[PDB]
């Protein structure tokens, strides 16, 4: 079985399945936990850095795409750069050509569109990386959870990487709590650090070793690290 | 030249003269202008005679793998390829089109596509050097729902009176009538319209 | 140039004259304007005389392979098609006129392309700098129903108007009879009403009137 | 201005009696002033012979092309080319320049080896090929060149009265010429032997 | 994909060999025997017709030797289609020399040429190498009389008297026994007939399983002549050289 | 324009080159050096437009130069000389053109006789006794085609030179500040540094 | 031997290609969609499964449109049927700006089929991992069809394909059988949420959420549109109603 | 070594295992078609089977109009059966355009038939599945009918049968003109051809038909079309009273 | 998509073999026997047309083609690869020769051409030999007639005569004691009749069997006349009919 049909993506199984993708997959829960949530006002993004030695810094983990868009990355680095630069680029025509906002769930199905076409050609190989799409547009708060399988879904919260399931449960019970937590960011940003500590399991979150981003309303797309955190330590 | 298309109670008929100059020399007296791009699909050729004849030569073609693949195409379509070509090669063409056909859901339709390259559908159209001496006559002898005869009358003297004031335009005059009957040929010569 | 193209009951007929010139000077005093493109179809042809022998032999290629492919018989309307959608890709620059008939398993035809690609189709048509005077002579004596030979004279008669009153035609006349049945006769040079009267003296030179500085033999063979 | 006028030269070929000559002026110029008297404008590859008369690079290029193409011609067919088929060859080598043309007049000598008939042949710059029984001629004094041979040629000429009328027909010419002359050369073709005479000419 | 099917013609070998290189010299040594002798006087190229029939042409035929240039000429060992193919493009750079410096081509410029276009079937391209090797025989005002070897791997060297094909350890053992830097041109016409009558691998060494050549700079003339010998001169110089 | 004058003597080709670059009003330099030495035994001057009149030669150069090492030895002029006029005569087609007038002067080793070679930028060549490109020409011609003997020495040659370039400075509107001379032998090319007042 | 399942274009010893059907099984292992056809329109649903309460309702939509007029909606790898839309869409232009008239349903049909077989051809592409059920009105009616990964597609009176694609292909022939003179646009879109819930039995486990769409000459004026609301609710409860 | 047999090279005995079982293809819709030439009109027929109630059966067919001359059935999976017509319709459009004239059939075919042959030489084509036969009334050579394979290979017939009993057809066929000593169906009538043309096919086929089990299509001067079911069935009727 | 196949598919192997090519030629050994006879004043190529039904029209499917009105070609092996082939080879006389020299191609030179065409589909990349060997025959002005055997490999050989396909070995044995270097056309038509009868199993009359000559030029079969130089294609098929004539004094 598999041995002879993991060679590369263009390769159905007998199950009829594209292990290329799956071993893809399986890259993003090797990664760190990431987490997010939204409001009707809001919309939140906690990630979890990781560091290789004591000497080295922690990888960031949030990207900016735009002024009302932004991610998280868990998984190959690389492939987020890639991603979140195609997606920059898409903001960034829409704003110009049609001086228009790029709408979230727009910039996911162009997300998957780019994945996919990876997943039916020989010599390519699928982004090693899940991403975890946040922003306020002309309908609201979004989230969106990105698969390398080009498979992309609107949530009202989520978490992807190791342990992201403590998290999911949290988020998944603390439902009715959160996406009331309108007006308020405060709360949005503390119920995210919770759902992440959800999936702690080693350390406690530090200062150098979270990460918190956000949207909104009347706030632009901004990342906090250090310090900027410490009040919700 | 001088060219028309009406469309009457039955459906529709082309007209024009057989005479393509090159000065002031008549090269041909006996010129065919209505060509046909399909059953009952036709045109009507103003301006180069190299251009018009590749132009409808390539219409004719996209109109019979249209038909090896969807049926029959509406007169609409064909006035569409028309403009296709013609517009995006404004730039090396010196055609002017009158599209004419016959759709049993349709009845009549004809198109006009000038120099430019746009599409206008009307009731009737004329073009062709000798058309600006009839624009008087044209638009005052017009009548929607005409029967065959009344048409077949209405283009006869309408393109004598062009072929008259015209010089490029002359030789005999040429019709065909689009109709659910099928496809008709008329022909007139000098003797009969000269005097009208 | 002058070149015609007459339909008769059975077939069709071509002619030209043979004059060939540079300006007001004749390059050819007996080149032959007419071109076979396949057994059957011939063509007559004016303008650039590089250009009608190009295109004419190129089309012929082309109608000889197509025709090997099909296993039937060249048709004139296929040597019409290729010649016009060529000499329309080069707008004009292509300077050839030409009088394409021929007979094949549909008939006899006769038509005439100018140099943008344009086509007309007609029971006598005239083509070059003789085509007026050619044209004269075919609005004149031409008739539904001509006769094999009545065609014959009728294109012989219409290259001498040419030949006669047109300063760029001269020389000789060039006649080529496609039957629907029969073989394609080519007459080359059917006429002849222009030779040269006998000099009025000889200008043979003694031997040794030109000077030499200096002579040597030529090595051919290697 | 016309590059057929920049460098000047003329070429002529005549036919005899199992017999075929060529013969060209020396002269190679820039505009008025003359640079060269012994730029040769004749050439051959095997028994057949061709002359090149207008812009003297392209005169210089053809024939180093032709030398070329008729040594692969060999090599291949295992036979040197004959008149006829070189006079082809040089035809459609000229149209394929059809829009960008060499501007030359070239002229072909030669007798077929296996027939023993004498051939010469004229093309325009675009390779139109001009076939004549009797003479053909070439260069900036294409007109005198008619004028003399129109006149003095005869057929079936011997040889050594040929050799008088085709270097009468040059001389002359060359001299009406201001393009043309400064020395000539002579070319009697035979079925077996080329002889090979330089006139004596003005040299102004 | 498509990667499944490819033999990667172009790879080392752990032992830093060129396989599909080595397999064709191999396929090379299974070719009628070319000889190439170079004298004081002018060179001989000599081959053996690997296999024949009574019906096959023997008159309107060169299956191994071919004219290059008017002073070059090759032996063919190995693939005759794969040997046209090359020649070709030699006889077109020679051509192309010659227009762009008014000389003909020196001999080796022209067999590097050659080596090269081979070399590269050997580094690039995923393509077979070409089966075949060539003995080249030509003279040139520089080195006068020259002889060459190419081969699948795109090497390329110089020889007095070489062979290739079937039998050339044997061929090469004689002509390193019997050859002397003074012999004349006919003198190894001989020594070229001898050594492949006796590495041939048929009873006897007629004349249609023959063909010969020779560039030999003829006293009577000033300049070089390459002599493709025909059936029946073939058939003389068996007779002479006492081989009836 | 400039003076490219070449003759060909004896055992010699001798090369002058006027020294003068202009730039519309003004004078630039009085002391160019309008040649290249292809190889050991051949020298090309040159003359004609602004940037192509080095940028060629030295494109030539280069390549004869690879020539040289690649084959471990030394064309013949005649050999140096066609290639050249391929060069030319491509260029002559081309998008743009190289507008430059070369004379090319060298010693051919395996002849043992020196070759003068004129070729201008349509790619035009001519072998001669002696030449020159330009207006230059119209001066020297008459005075060469008077004196001018094969068998010359190269002594005899600067002198017939010297006579040429006084003609030049007496008759041509143009100051072209002297020439610079060189001669190709058997020997190499050496120049004359003292023709300023030879 | 074996192996003919490893490329895309390979066939086997009995004619099949195994890679074509390898793909089909990630078809079946999808979610189950439907679409039937009325006497003046088309009707499409799918389900959608609810992984848990953190997916927004309403908001993952599946059905999709292509020009104005034409419904798509399919079930196995949701990825690629996006992209057989996207191509889908440029395909239904490209025919709009030639001839104006907007894209006939077979003619469009037969576009994606194309496309689809030609990625059953070549071993450097995959199959597509889908079964779309699309359709819409059009000059001449309405039309239903569902394409196969094989390229395969034919014209239906009612289609379904992905989990519960065998309850639903009974309830369709039901339908067929007890409407022989033909269902009503209104009709089909209630008839069409039921087979969905009952469909939804082979995947029971799981909590879903509806999806319906139609193109009906009356009731959308032969422009697709999306079923919601009120007219979504009531067909809704008309299955909860049937499902007990 | 194995892999001789996944792609279009030779396998040790000189064969294309590719292209064989291409042919195996053909025969997996289990349908069958003959074709045979009337005085002045080729008709050809071929097996309806339309499983599914679900299906659209006028969707449902394996007979195609290449031209306004030229007809094309197929015996092969229908994705490959539409390659291989709207190939056909694009070249005989094209053919058209170019030379002035309407393509010929046997020349459609070979056009076809040396397409077919690419596939078996380039390793990156697959064969096409299927079988072609055309039909048309050729103005030079009248009625025709030329097939193509996976092979490449093409040739004119008097008439044949595609299709799993294709044998069981051909010999009735063969018979029957061993017997009239004629090569075509001596009939004025398209329709009587037709008639001929089901009755054969139910004697070699022993089955009985309605008018949903065949798909006829008729070539003529000028024009090739299909029948309609009920056109069929006034056929079907026709043999009927007879039997 | 894309040809991703760059690669031979035709490479050596440890023996020194190339086996698509020995493959390929063990395909042409399975085929129909094919032969070529030449005479002192004529060539004949001759060839058996084994229909696959009597529902087949033998006519339409030669096997024997021409090539330029001087040269003919034969084969035997796989078909289809020899109809592109013919194709192919007539084009490329046009191309290559007939539109630079104002002529046909000589033989030897054409096949020449052929030759190359089939050597590459022994290297390019992603592409299988021909599975077919051909005999052309033809005639030009300057070698008279010939007669040539392509390969698969690309090689070509002239012939006196020869057979090549199923019963190749024991006809050319059959050739090796009829032939003469006095031959004139008819005896070698003749003979081709024989040879070819051992081959044939069933039927053999002039619709089982495909020949054609390249004799005299046939005025006849030119389709004009007013051009001397032009005479008529010396190549010509037989007639079914011309056939049986023979067949009887056989």
């Amino acid at each position: 079985f598999r041995n002879n049909y993991d060679g590369d993506t263009v390769t159905f199984s007998p199950t009829g399945r594209l292990f290329q993708v799956e071993y893809a997959l399986e890259a993003i829960k090797q990664g760190s936990v990431t987490v997010g949530l939204r409001s009707n006002t809001h919309a939140v993004l906690v990630a979890l850095k990781r560091n290789a030695d004591e000497l080295s810094s922690y990888q960031k983990k949030i990207i900016k795409c735009d002024e009302h868009m932004g991610l998280s990355l868990a998984g190959l680095a690389p492939d987020a750069r890639v991603l979140s630069n195609y997606l920059r680029q898409q903001c960034n025509y829409s704003s110009l050509v049609f001086n228009r906002k790029l709408a979230v769930e727009r910039a996911g199905h162009l997300l998957c569109d780019k994945a996919q076409k990876n997943t039916q050609s020989y010599g390519g190989r699928p982004y090693g990386v899940g991403l975890l799409i946040i922003g306020y547009d002309k309908s609201g708060a979004h989230l969106l959870e990105f698969q390398p399988s080009g498979n992309v879904t609107e949530l009202y919260g989520t978490a992807i990487g190791a342990r992201s399931q403590g998290a999911k449960t949290y988020l998944e019970r603390t439902l009715d709590t959160f996406i009331k937590i309108d007006g308020n960011p405060d709360e949005l940003i503390k119920a995210g650090v919770e759902a992440i500590s959800q999936s702690l399991r080693d350390e406690s979150l530090t200062v150098d070793n979270l990460s918190i981003a956000i949207v909104g309303k009347d706030t632009p797309f901004t990342i906090y690290d250090g310090e900027a955190v410490a009040k919700y330590i | 030249t001088s060219i028309m298309a009406v469309t009457f109670k039955d459906g529709v008929i082309l007209g024009a003269d057989s005479r393509t100059t090159t000065g002031a020399y008549i090269a041909n007296r006996v010129t065919d202008k209505l060509t046909r791009v399909h059953d009952k699909i036709w045109c009507c050729r103003s301006g180069s005679a190299a251009d018009t004849q590749a132009i409808a030569d390539i219409v004719q073609y996209h109109l019979e793998l249209y038909t090896s693949q969807y049926g029959t195409p509406s007169t609409e379509t064909a006035a569409s390829v028309f403009k296709e070509l013609c517009y995006e090669n404004k730039d090396n063409l010196t055609a002017g089109i009158i599209v004419a056909g016959y759709d049993d859901k349709n009845k009549g339709e004809v198109y006009t596509i000038p120099l430019g390259g746009s599409v206008h559908k009307l009731p009737y159209a004329i073009a062709g050097s000798g058309s600006t001496f009839i624009y008087g006559y044209c638009d005052k002898n017009f009548r929607e729902n005409m029967s065959k005869e009344e048409t077949v009358d209405f283009i006869k003297h309408s393109l004598s009176q062009a072929i008259k004031w015209d010089g490029s335009s002359g030789g005999v005059i040429r019709m065909v009538v689009l109709t659910a009957a099928g496809v008709e040929r008329l022909i007139f010569y000098p003797d009969e319209y000269e005097q009208l | 140039t002058t070149i015609v193209g007459v339909k008769f009951n059975n077939g069709v007929v071509i002619a030209a004259d043979t004059r060939s010139t540079q300006g007001p000077i004749v390059a050819d005093k007996n080149c032959a304007k007419l071109h076979r493109i396949s057994p059957k179809i011939w063509c007559a042809g004016a303008g650039t005389a590089a250009d009608t022998e190009a295109v004419t032999q190129l089309i012929g290629s082309n109608i000889e392979l197509h025709s090997l492919y099909t296993s039937r018989e060249p048709r004139v309307v296929s040597a019409l098609q290729m010649l016009k959608q060529h000499l329309f890709k080069y707008q004009g620059h292509i300077g050839a006129y030409l009088i394409v008939a021929g007979v094949d398993p549909t008939g006899s035809h006769l038509f005439s392309i100018h140099a943008h690609g344009s086509t007309d189709v007609g029971y006598y048509l005239s083509l070059g700098s003789g085509s007026l005077a050619a044209m004269a002579v075919l609005e004149s004596h031409w008739k539904q129903d001509l006769t094999k030979e009545e065609a014959i004279k009728l294109a012989s008669d219409a290259i001498q108007a040419g030949i006669w009153n047109d300063l760029g035609s001269g020389s000789n006349v060039d006649v080529c009879v496609m039957e629907i049945g029969k073989d394609a006769e080519y007459l080359r040079n059917y006429l002849t009403p222009n030779v040269r009267e006998e000099k009025q003296k000889s200008y043979k030179f003694p031997r040794g009137t030109t000077a030499v500085l200096k002579e040597s033999i030529v090595n051919i063979c290697d | 201005s016309d590059p057929s006028s920049i460098n000047g030269g003329i070429v002529v070929a005549m036919t005899g009696k199992d017999c075929v000559a060529i013969a060209c002026d020396l002269r190679l110029g820039s505009q008025s002033l003359g640079v060269s008297n012994k730029f040769e404008k004749i050439f051959h590859y095997g028994h057949v012979f061709l002359g090149i008369t207008g812009l003297a690079t392209d005169v210089t290029t053809l024939n180093e092309m032709f030398r070329y193409k008729t040594n692969l011609y060999k090599l291949k067919e295992e036979r040197a080319i004959e008149p006829e088929t070189f006079t082809q060859l040089v035809s459609s080598s000229l149209y394929e320049r059809r829009f960008g043309p060499y501007f030359v007049g070239p002229v072909v000598a030669g007798i077929n080896s296996k027939s023993g008939k004498p051939f010469i042949a004229g093309f325009d710059l675009i390779g139109c090929i001009d076939e004549a029984k009797d003479f053909i001629v070439s260069g900036t004094a294409s007109d005198q060149l008619f004028g003399m041979c129109e006149s003095l040629y005869e057929p079936n000429l011997e040889p050594e009265d040929l050799f008088e009328t085709i270097s009468q027909a040059l001389l002359n010419a060359a001299d009406r010429d201001a393009l043309s002359g400064w020395g000539a050369v002579v070319y009697i073709i035979k079925k077996d032997e080329v002889v090979k005479r330089y006139l004596k000419m003005r040299q102004d | 994909g498509s990667r499944r099917y490819d033999s990667r013609t172009t790879i080392f070998s752990p032992e830093g060999r060129l396989y599909q290189v080595e397999y064709a010299l191999e396929s090379i040594s299974h070719a009628g025997t070319a000889i190439g002798i170079m004298a004081s006087d002018g060179i001989v190229l000599a081959a053996e017709r690997k296999v024949t029939s009574t019906l096959l042409e023997q008159d309107t035929s060169t299956e191994k030797l071919y004219k290059l240039n008017d002073k070059i000429a090759v032996a063919v060992a190995g693939l005759t289609a794969d040997a046209e193919i090359l020649i070709n493009t030699a006889r077109i750079h020679a051509q192309n020399y010659l227009k762009t410096y008014n000389e003909d081509i020196p001999v080796e410029i022209l067999v590097r040429r050659l080596s090269d276009i081979k070399q590269g079937y050997t580094q690039h391209g995923g393509l077979r190498p070409f089966g075949v090797s060539f003995i080249y025989a030509g003279y040139d005002d520089r080195y006068g009389y020259q002889l060459y070897t190419s081969n699948p791997s795109g090497n390329y060297t110089g020889w007095k008297a070489i062979s290739v094909g079937a039998n050339t350890s044997a061929a090469q053992t004689l002509l390193q026994m019997d050859y002397k830097d003074d012999m004349k041109v006919d003198d190894a016409i001989e020594l070229a007939l001898k050594t492949l009558s006796k590495t041939t691998d048929s009873s006897a060494l007629t004349y249609d399983r023959l063909e010969f050549a020779t560039i030999r700079k003829g006293a009577n003339d000033g300049e070089v002549y390459q002599k493709i010998f025909k059936p029946q001169e073939i058939k003389d110089i068996l007779v002479k050289t006492g081989i009836t | 324009m400039d003076i490219i004058l070449g003759i060909r003597v004896q055992d010699s080709v001798i090369l002058a080159s006027s020294k003068a670059v202009t730039r519309g009003i003004s004078v630039l330099k009085d002391s160019d050096d309008k040649t290249r030495q292809l190889s050991p035994h051949t020298l090309m001057s040159f003359a004609g437009e602004a940037g192509d009149t080095v940028q060629f030669a030295e494109y030539i150069q280069a390549n004869i130069q690879l020539y040289s090492i690649r084959e471990d030895y030394e064309l013949s002029p005649q050999a140096v000389s066609s290639f050249v006029r391929q060069e030319l005569a491509k260029s002559i087609r081309s998008r743009r053109p190289y507008q430059v007038n070369v004379l090319i002067g060298g010693y051919d080793k395996k002849k043992n006789k020196p070759e003068l070679y004129q070729i201008d930028y349509l790619g035009t060549k001519v072998e001669l006794p002696y030449g020159a490109h330009g207006y230059s020409g119209f001066y020297t011609f008459s005075l060469l085609d008077h004196h001018y003997r094969p068998d010359m020495t190269t002594e005899e040659g600067l002198d017939l030179l010297k006579l040429c370039v006084q003609e030049l400075e007496k008759r041509m509107p143009m100051d072209f500040k002297g020439v610079i001379v060189k001669i190709v032998d058997k020997d190499g090319i050496r120049q004359v540094d003292d023709f300023q007042a030879q | 031997g074996t192996g003919y399942d490893l490329s895309n274009s390979v066939f086997s010893p009995d004619g099949r290609n195994f890679q074509v059907e390898y793909a089909v099984k990630a078809v079946e292992n999808g979610t189950t969609s439907i679409g039937i056809k009325c006497n003046d329109g088309v009707v499409f649903a799918v389900e959608k499964l609810i992984t848990s309460k953190l997916l927004v309702p309403q908001k993952n939509v599946k059905i999709q449109v292509v020009d104005r007029h034409i419904g798509c909606v399919y079930s196995g790898l949701i990825p690629d049927g996006r992209h057989l839309v996207n191509r889908g869409r440029e395909e239904a232009a490209s025919f709009k700006k030639l001839y104006k008239t907007p894209i006939p349903i077979p003619a469009f049909a037969d576009r994606l089929g194309q496309y689809v077989q030609a990625h059953t051809l070549y071993n450097s592409v995959r199959p597509f991992g889908v079964s779309t059920i699309f359709g819409g009105v059009d000059k001449n009616g309405a039309h239903l069809y569902m394409l196969e990964p094989s390229g395969s597609y034919w014209g239906y009176k009612g289609a379904a394909t992905g989990k519960g694609r065998q309850s639903a292909k009974a309830e369709l022939e039901k339908l067929v059988d007890h409407h022989p003179e033909g269902l009503s646009a209104r009709e089909a879109v209630k008839q069409a949420a039921k087979i969905i819930y009952l469909a939804h039995e082979d995947n029971k486990e799981k909590d879903f959420e509806l999806e319906i769409s139609w193109c009906s000459l009356s009731e959308t004026n032969g422009l697709h549109k999306f079923v919601k609301g009120d007219l979504l609710q009531e067909a809704i409860d008309f299955a909860q109603k049937e499902i007990n | 070594a194995g892999y001789d047999r996944h792609i279009t090279i030779f396998s040790p005995e000189g064969r294309l295992y590719q292209v064989e079982y291409a042919f195996k293809a053909t025969n997996q819709t289990n349908i069958n078609s003959l074709a045979v030439r009337g005085k002045d009109c080729t008709v050809v027929i071929s097996q309806k089977k339309v499983p599914d109630k679900l299906l659209d059966p006028t969707t449902v067919s394996y007979i195609f109009c290449i031209s306004r001359t030229i007809g094309m059935v197929v015996n092969g999976p229908i994705p490959d059966a539409r390659n291989a017509a709207l190939r056909a319709k694009a070249e005989a459009a094209e053919f058209r355009y170019k030379y002035g004239y309407d393509m010929p059939c046997d020349v459609l075919a070979k056009r076809m038939a040396n397409l077919s042959q690419i596939y078996t030489q380039r390793a990156y084509m697959r064969p096409l599945g299927v079988i072609l036969t055309f039909v048309s009334v050729d103005e030079e050579l009248g009625p025709s009918i030329y097939k193509t394979d996976p092979a490449g290979y093409y040739v004119g017939y008097k008439a044949t049968a595609t299709g799993p009993k294709q044998q069981e057809i051909t010999t009735n066929l063969e018979n029957h003109f061993k017997k009239s000593k004629i090569d075509h169906i001596n009939e004025e009538s398209w329709e009587k051809v037709v008639e001929f043309a089901i009755t054969h096919m139910i004697d070699a086929l022993g089955t009985e038909f309605s008018k949903n089990d065949l798909e006829v299509g008729v070539a003529t001067k000028d024009k090739f079309f299909t029948l309609s079911a009920e056109n069929i069935e006034e056929r079907l009727v026709a043999i009927a009273e007879q039997d | 998509m894309t040809d991703r196949y760059s690669f031979s598919l035709t490479t050596f192997s440890p023996s020194g073999k190339l086996g698509q090519i020995d493959y390929a030629l063990t395909a042409v050994k399975q085929g129909v026997t094919s032969l070529g006879i030449k005479a002192t004043n004529g060539v004949v190529i001759a060839t058996e047309k084994k229909s696959s039904s009597p529902l087949a029209m033998s006519e339409t499917l030669s096997k024997v083609s021409l090539l330029t009105p001087d040269i003919g070609a034969v084969y035997s092996g796989m078909g289809p690869d020899y109809r592109v082939l013919v194709d192919k080879s007539r084009k490329v006389a046009h191309t290559s020769y007939k539109r630079i020299y104002g002529e046909y191609p000589p033989t030897k030179l054409l096949v020449s051409e052929v030759a190359k065409i089939m050597q590459e589909a022994t290297q390019s990349g992603g592409v299988r030999p021909f599975g077919v060997s051909l005999l052309i025959a033809g005639h030009d002005e300057f070698n008279g007639f010939s007669l040539y055997q392509v390969d698969p490999s690309g090689s070509y050989f002239p012939w006196k005569a020869t057979a090549i396909g199923k019963g190749s070995v024991a006809a050319k044995t059959f050739l090796e004691k009829r032939w003469n270097d006095e031959l004139e056309l008819e005896d070698a038509i003749h003979i081709a009749l024989l040879t070819l009868k051992e081959s044939v199993e069933g039927e053999f009359n002039g619709d089982t069997i495909e020949l054609a000559i390249i004799g005299d030029e046939n005025p006849d079969l030119l389709g004009y006349t007013g051009i001397p130089t032009d005479k008529g294609p010396r190549f010509r098929k037989l007639t079914s009919q011309e056939i049986n004539d023979r067949l009887e004094a056989l």
